């Protein structure tokens, strides 16, 4: 979030400001279908068990 | 109520994110495609692909 | 509702079933799915969760 | 005809379900590669249920 | 302003009576008359019977 | 109630019944895909359309001036994901870093050593 | 008795009261009794009334004698579920047709059995409760300050008042005036503070001294006697000094009827008599108990102004439900009045038959069928909501709906404390009216209306010496009571008084729905018969163990569960506690208690049948509702009210506009004990779906879920969905009737585009027909001009039934019924019961889908991120126990406060032979690589909420054009289009987007107007050919513009000129700058 | 061969045209469905 | 109740009620060595996790 969100430094915020809006607005798409690609591979969920606390 | 504004060449419809679009896109069902139109003068330059497009 | 052919999940057949089970209940007082062959949950509640209202639908007249 | 409790269209997809013989499946053709308007024998199964 | 408007007019003598755009009728197919058609209707008749008692 | 909350787009037909819009320009107009609905307005004129793309586009509205930051990050499994896959031990081998470079468009064509 | 036990004691209610008590208990109460008592009253006329027959269900048409009828006709007919009345008038008679409620009395249905029922076409199912006029469903809606009590405000800093006491007053049975009382109380808290009082038709307020001379009671002192009753007090005392020098100018009777302005002294009477405090009675030689009432009232005032008592809680629930029972009632009388004094005429005009029963038959319909109780006439001064239209798109959605209250419009929307038992916290709709709108829970039931007689008398006759004779100082601590808001005496030694009454309730000799609060800590007796006070049922416990330290009921009174809930209550097992009795008892919550797993947990006279029972319909299909975040719960609160599946079994037989059935149904693998009386388990509204959890094409992204579908193809949430296009032949007395056949040509044009081709000759389709597009469903001309019914533009399907019938005017009724199966789209919207709503986003198939080693693949794919923000957790557990119920075959109770819990499933899961925890492993469906991670797979309900796509999505592109305004039309069905709103100005308008805002003109209005240039005016009258322009009386043809303006502002100015104001139109600014 | 109207319970094939009345063969009860289409329907497998 | 039914060849792409599949089991390698995964746990991955 800090690096990549709609933050202030924003890598995109910095993106925009240096390469233009066409160029930024590409930025995402990419940052996007390489890691949603990944994801896709390496899995992520949630269950019951990510909110059970330690035995003590 | 009908002046500062109108009901308006528009269409709405149900909104779900699709990962593989340009951010700037904004994908239409052909359905919709194929109901608004676009007023195109004829032109020597797109008269080819106009008289296709009418047949 | 009638019985429905075949597990949405997996596939597997299944209308057949239907009468084995409601009968292995009623009788032989019974587990039942599994010697029905059904496995995996996917088909499992499938029928442990029908609840057949064709037959009161049936109970209609012309 | 059909006075059954269920609706045309629901009894349609049981039977697409119900699972039939496909042995010898590969020597039959394509309806649409079959050189014939809609249907026959050289590509089809024709079935008849009464009740 | 004695052009555009005279203290006087604020009184009204002879009433402006708009058109059928403004108060259009919906026929079904029987009847179907506008709302501001009747109160033009019901002023109409509080005219005449007034005259009507002033001869 | 936002400049954003109207933008203009590059249209693409698409089947299925329903506007396809990327996740990245989802705040702006602050949707969610739990039903909402979108309006879409077409330009008439050939300056009408210029209009809409020279001062409206998406990629001109990344940088909104109420709060002098852009307005528009990435979001959910992008981002969630991004996280994982920068860490020191997120590790991929030839097979994936080829399928991986071949997604990015713009790709030079040149596997990094 | 251990917690398992009070199950059966619910079954045992159920089994007797059924989910619609309320309607049909309050329905009878109206039929029964109440409806003589109203006949009976102001009637007699200068020709009085008797006894009133009141007959079942009949169809009084030309053409036929009198058929009797039943609900399952007049709903296909459109008729009127009502039947007769008569009344034995003296110098028999009929007076107007009464609309009966569904599974009522006079109502067949009562009485018919299981195979009774399916005979009559008549789903069992059907709880009833509502009315059927002229064709559908009316249900009639509960509303919500009680009346005859005593209320004390404070008032602002900024005002002449301190504080004040009211008592708004009505009688219970009589006209019923709505004039309320004011005992102010001027002089802030310092200035040197007076009492004085407000009654009705006084210009001005009377200083209460007055009040009391004016009433009986001259001196003074005697008038302190009944404002306070402890000599000793002083403070109180003090306060009333100042107020006796108020009245201290007028020292008798006479003087004191006065002041109230021979002619004038007079009229002072009456407004006392029968004006003020006129509950408690009218009559006449009883101004001593008024008397003692506005003392008890000028008492009240001060024992806050003393800080003492609070100011009074305007939210405290048991002091405020007419539900259907009274509202006929209320309407009634409206009605039988005009009536009355309608057969007054003809009485005045023989100078030597006539009652139009029409207008208690007419009258009734009315408001019945709109929304509108009172009357009709110029008279829309009433109020619309009362009476509605049934839902129909689930079980669970109807009995809902049966169960709703209502409230006339921050403080109120709030959650009381009050409300516990009596409402269901959760269901209650969102935005505009929320909280307004509250929803009973499965216990409470609503009063009725006893009679207070048979227990004044079983009074003053145990201890109650009558309050005409009373002496403040004799009886010091006398413990005063009160009849439904009557001061009817006090009483000596209490304690017994109480507890002998409360005797006489539980061996059932004053019936168990009469409430006695007992207020030591204020010494005062609270007697309640009233009509609309929710209460609900508890255990009693009483220390009546001569064994030890107990639930008067015991394991024995259980398993012999001829032995009713009837039994239960007249054996002092259990009683029926209004909001206000309440107050004074203390109910312990498990019957028996009062592990590192389960939640921790922390004089009684009452156990909870079971804290369970303090939901509604709504919350009791929730799974664990007692471990998702509240404001979630209230979601799922609603849409349950819109998911599909069984509404009733004759659906089948049923001629109703929109329906929905899920093709195949599903009890859920997790269930609330209370669904078992919800009948929810033959009715589902939802399949168990094969969920996983996770993150995959990305597509599950933001609340938009991936289905598999191959299962979506193998039938999985597939739902049939009907429609119902209907017509009549209107005729006029002058015989000229309208046809049906299969025109063409003939003279008019006046005809549709579509085909009528799929018309026989009848003007009607086959049921095998297949339309679509707009195919004309149905012929009909008038004398040839068309009146043909066209399938809905967006629609299509298949004609499912068609029929003919006579109307009450023997005209052609037909109405037609089309099918359609509605498959699962990228875009259709689901949710679980957990406000854990999402929409389609794609669809994959098995391949393509993520796997887990079994072979079990997901058939619904949400993903993660909607899990730890929405914190509705109980959905991770559902899906948990749901895993094991899958394997085991057992049912899983997911019922809320029970002895079940997270850790406890995981071991039985572990038992099974997966992970612990749900978790597995899966492999990529596009390269079966294993997944990095692991996935919360696990079967889970799933909803199929209403609301596809497909019934929404809509373009338009110049389409149909309003009339006035010339601009497009309103709502999609109509081909509309979309507005372009203030809001979407401004923006544009941010965007500097000059043109394409301008372009309000292309996409809309726009029009061709002609000025003047000179009275800049729309006159001009041009005649464009010729091109004659003009505008006489600016006598011009010569100079004229021409304009482009929004056909809206065109008329904008019209409108104005016809207001005389004149918009003038320049073409050339003059005034420069 | 042929059948034109239905009753609501005692399904016996009736068949009438205008002023007829609108009743049945017994039955006064004045329901009445118009059975089924000659031209028969055909259906997908999916 | 009158019917008659028309069969046709086709395949689970076209639809579901080709396939002839139905359910089919995938494992490899159980004991993680390739570490294609990583177990999640409380405190010991190879208890909590079925073998
Ligand atoms: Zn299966
Ligand atoms: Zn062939
Ligand atoms: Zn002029
Ligand atoms: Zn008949």
């Amino acid at each position: 979030k800090k690096t990549v969100g709609s933050g202030g430094g924003g890598l995109i915020h910095t993106v925009m400001r240096e390469k233009g809006p066409k160029i930024c607005a590409e930025l995402f798409g990419n940052i996007q279908k390489v890691v949603n690609y990944w994801l896709l591979h390496n899995g992520f969920s949630i269950g019951i068990g990510d909110a059970i606390a330690d035995a003590s | 109520g009908n002046l500062m504004g109108k009901r308006v060449f528009s269409a709405r419809t149900v909104i779900s994110g699709d990962p593989n679009l340009e951010l700037d896109q904004v994908g239409v069902p052909i359905s919709i495609a194929k109901t608004l139109s676009y007023p195109e003068t004829v032109t020597q330059y797109n008269i080819h692909r106009l008289t296709e497009y009418v047949r | 509702m009638i019985i429905p052919v075949r597990c949405f999940s997996c596939g597997k057949v299944v209308g057949d079933k239907w009468d084995a089970y409601l009968r292995l209940l009623e009788e032989g007082k019974q587990d039942a799915l599994d010697e029905l062959k059904l496995k995996r949950y996917c088909c499992r509640r499938m029928v442990l969760t029908h609840v057949d209202l064709i037959e009161k639908f049936l109970r209609y007249n012309p | 005809m059909n006075t059954s409790v269920l609706a045309d269209e629901f009894i349609s997809h049981r039977l697409g379900l119900i699972p039939l013989v496909s042995e010898d499946v590969e020597e039959m053709k394509y309806s649409r590669d079959c050189t014939c308007e809609d249907y026959c024998d050289e590509c089809s199964v024709v079935l008849e249920l009464s009740a | 302003n004695e052009d555009y408007a005279r203290p006087e007019w604020m009184i009204i003598t002879v009433l402006p009576v708009p058109p059928p755009q403004v108060r259009p009728s919906i026929a079904m197919d029987t009847q179907g008359q506008d709302d501001l058609t009747h109160k033009l209707s019901d002023i109409l008749k509080a005219n005449i019977n007034v005259q009507k008692l002033e001869m | 109630l936002h400049k954003m909350s109207m933008m203009a787009h590059r249209v693409k037909v698409m089947p299925y019944s329903t506007f396809r819009l990327n996740l990245s320009v989802t705040s702006p107009y602050n949707a969610d895909f739990d039903g909402d609905e979108m309006n879409l307005h077409v330009p008439q004129s050939e300056e009408t359309r210029a209009e809409l793309s020279q001062l409206c586009a998406v990629p001109l509205q990344i940088v909104s001036p109420q709060s002098n930051k852009p307005v528009m990050g990435i979001v959910q499994d992008t981002l969630c994901g991004v996280r994982k896959m920068t860490l020191r031990d997120t590790f991929i081998e030839y097979e994936q870093v080829m399928n991986m470079l071949f997604w990015v468009p713009s790709w030079d064509g040149v596997v990094p050593q | 008795i251990t917690t398992e036990d009070c199950w059966t004691v619910i079954s045992a209610f159920f089994e007797e009261k059924g989910l619609v008590s309320q309607q049909l208990d309050s329905f009878d109460e109206f039929m029964e009794t109440s409806i003589q008592d109203l006949v009976w009253e102001e009637p007699r006329l200068i020709i009085r009334f008797g006894k009133i027959y009141l007959s079942r269900p009949t169809m009084t048409e030309a053409d036929g004698t009198t058929h009797a009828m039943f609900p399952q006709e007049a709903r296909l007919r459109n008729l009127t579920y009502s039947s007769p009345v008569y009344l034995d008038m003296e110098k028999k008679v009929h007076i107007g047709k009464v609309p009966i409620m569904l599974r009522s009395k006079f109502c067949s249905l009562r009485t018919l059995d299981e195979v009774d029922l399916y005979k009559m076409k008549e789903c069992p199912y059907d709880m009833g409760g509502y009315f059927v006029i002229n064709g559908s469903e009316k249900v009639l809606i509960a509303q919500e300050s009680a009346a005859n009590i005593v209320q004390v405000f404070k008032k602002a800093a900024p005002s002449p008042i301190s504080h004040v006491a009211e008592i708004r007053s009505a009688l219970e049975k009589g006209s019923r005036l709505i004039s309320t009382m004011q005992i102010k109380l001027y002089g802030r808290e310092d200035k040197g503070r007076t009492i004085k009082a407000t009654l009705p038709y006084v210009k001005q307020d009377i200083p209460i001294v007055i009040v009391f001379r004016a009433l009986g009671v001259v001196p003074d002192g005697e008038i302190l006697q009944h404002i306070c009753y402890d000599e000793n007090d002083w403070q109180m005392l003090e306060m009333l000094k100042p107020c006796i020098e108020e009245g201290f100018v007028i020292q008798d009777k006479e003087v004191a009827l006065d002041f109230i302005g021979e002619k004038r002294i007079q009229y002072a009477k009456d407004i006392l008599q029968k004006e003020l405090l006129p509950h408690i009675t009218q009559e006449e030689g009883f101004e001593t108990r008024k008397t003692f009432f506005l003392g008890y009232m000028v008492n009240r005032l001060l024992l806050c102004a003393l800080e003492r008592k609070d100011q009074d809680d305007r939210d405290h629930f048991g002091k405020k439900l007419d539900l259907a029972g009274p509202l006929l009632a209320n309407l009634f009388r409206i009605l039988f009045r005009k009536l009355t004094r309608e057969i007054y005429r003809y009485m005045q005009r023989c100078i030597e038959l006539a009652v139009k029963s029409t207008t208690i038959t007419s009258g009734l319909k009315y408001s019945l069928a709109t929304g509108n109780w009172g009357e009709q006439k110029k008279a829309m001064s009433s109020r619309a909501g009362v009476s509605q239209v049934l839902n129909r798109y689930t079980y669970s959605s109807t009995l809902s709906h049966l169960r709703r209250t209502n409230t006339p419009i921050a403080k109120p929307r709030q959650l009381h404390n009050t409300h516990w038992g009596l409402v269901c916290p959760a269901e209650t709709p969102e935005g505009q009216a929320c909280g307004l709108v509250k929803n009973l829970s499965l216990l409470s039931g609503i009063s009725i209306g006893s009679p207070s007689e048979p227990i004044i008398n079983f009074l003053e006759e145990w201890g109650m010496e009558p309050l005409e004779d009373y002496d403040p100082a004799q009886h010091t601590k006398s413990t005063r009571i009160f009849v439904n808001g009557v001061w009817t005496g006090i009483h000596r030694d209490p304690s017994m008084l109480v507890s002998t009454m409360r005797d006489l309730r539980r061996s059932g000799a004053i019936s168990p729905e009469v409430s006695i609060i007992r207020d030591i800590r204020e010494r005062e007796f609270k007697i309640f018969t009233d009509v609309g006070r929710v209460y609900r049922p508890l255990f009693i416990v009483e220390d009546d163990e001569s064994k030890d330290n107990e639930l008067r009921i015991t394991k024995e009174h259980i398993r012999k569960i001829v032995y009713g809930w009837s039994s239960l209550v007249t054996s002092g097992v259990i009683e029926y506690v209004d909001g206000e009795e309440e107050e004074t008892i203390m109910i312990a919550m498990t019957p028996e208690d009062l592990d590192t797993a389960k939640r921790i947990k922390p004089t009684f006279t009452h156990c909870e049948i079971h804290p369970s029972m303090i939901l509604g319909v709504a919350a009791s299909i929730i799974p664990f509702p007692d471990h998702n975040q509240s404001p979630r719960n209230t979601y799922q609160s609603a849409m349950g009210k819109q998911a599909m599946g069984v509404f009733l079994t004759n659906y089948n037989v049923r001629m109703d506009t929109m329906a929905n059935i899920l093709y195949y149904p599903q009890k859920p693998l997790a269930k609330t004990q209370a669904m078992e009386y919800l009948k929810f388990r033959e009715l589902p509204a939802g399949q168990n779906a094969i969920v996983a959890i996770a993150c995959y094409s990305g597509y599950n992204q933001e609340d938009s879920m991936i289905m598999n579908q191959s299962s979506i193809d193998r039938g999985l949430f597939r739902s049939l969905f009907f429609r119902s296009y209907m017509d009549q032949e209107k005729r006029f007395g002058i015989s000229i009737v309208e046809e049906f056949e299969k025109p063409t040509r003939a003279t008019t044009l006046r005809l549709k585009h579509g085909t009528y081709e799929k018309l026989d000759e009848d003007g009607l389709i086959a049921p095998g027909v297949r339309v679509s597009g707009d195919d004309i469903i149905i012929g009909k001309t008038t004398p040839k001009r068309d009146a043909s019914t066209p399938l809905r533009s967006t629609e299509n399907g298949i004609v499912d039934q068609v029929l003919l019938t006579t109307n009450q005017e023997g005209l052609k009724f037909v109405k037609v019924r089309m099918r359609t199966t509605k498959v699962p789209q990228i875009g259709d919207k689901f949710a679980s019961r957990h406000g854990q709503k999402g929409t389609i986003g794609v669809t994959y198939r098995h391949e393509d889908m993520p796997f887990s080693a079994e072979g079990i693949v997901p058939d619904l794919i949400i993903n993660p991120h909607a899990i730890p923000s929405r914190m509705t957790v109980a959905h991770l557990i559902e899906c948990l126990l749901s895993k094991v119920g899958s394997i085991r075959g057992y049912e899983g109770d997911a019922t809320p406060f029970t002895d079940l819990t997270v850790d406890a499933v995981s071991n039985l899961l572990r038992d099974n032979g997966y992970q612990s925890r749900g978790f597995e492993v899966m492999y990529n469906g596009h390269t079966g690589k294993k997944l990095m991670a692991q996935v919360f797979f696990g079967p889970t309900y799933y909803q199929r909420l209403r609301h596809m796509v497909d019934d929404k999505i809509h373009a338009r592109a110049r389409g149909p054009v309003q009339v006035l305004t010339r601009q497009p039309v309103e709502g999609r069905s109509r081909d509309g289009g979309l507005r372009f709103g203030e809001m979407e100005r401004d923006c544009m308008i941010a965007h500097g987007a000059a043109g394409f805002l301008k372009e309000l003109m292309e996409a809309s209005d726009a029009f061709r107007v002609h000025v003047c240039g000179i009275c800049g005016l729309m006159s001009v009258i041009a005649n464009l050919k010729k091109n004659q322009f003009e505008c006489r009386s600016c006598k011009n043809k010569t100079n004229i513009y021409q304009l482009h303006i929004p056909y809206a502002a065109k008329l904008l100015f019209q409108e104005l000129m016809a207001m005389n104001i004149a918009p003038r139109l320049y073409t050339e600014r003059s005034g420069v700058s | 061969y042929g059948v034109k109207y239905t009753c609501g319970a005692c399904a016996h094939n009736f068949s009438l045209n205008k002023s007829d009345p609108v009743r049945c063969k017994e039955c006064g009860h004045r329901v009445i469905y118009k059975a089924r289409t000659k031209r028969m329907s055909k259906f997908l497998t999916t | 109740l009158n019917i008659r039914c028309i069969a046709k060849k086709g395949i689970a792409k076209e639809h579901a009620k080709w396939s002839p599949c139905s359910a089919i089991a995938f494992e490899y390698d159980p004991h993680n060595k390739l570490k294609h995964t990583d177990f999640w746990f409380e405190v010991d991955a190879k208890k909590e996790w079925p073998d």
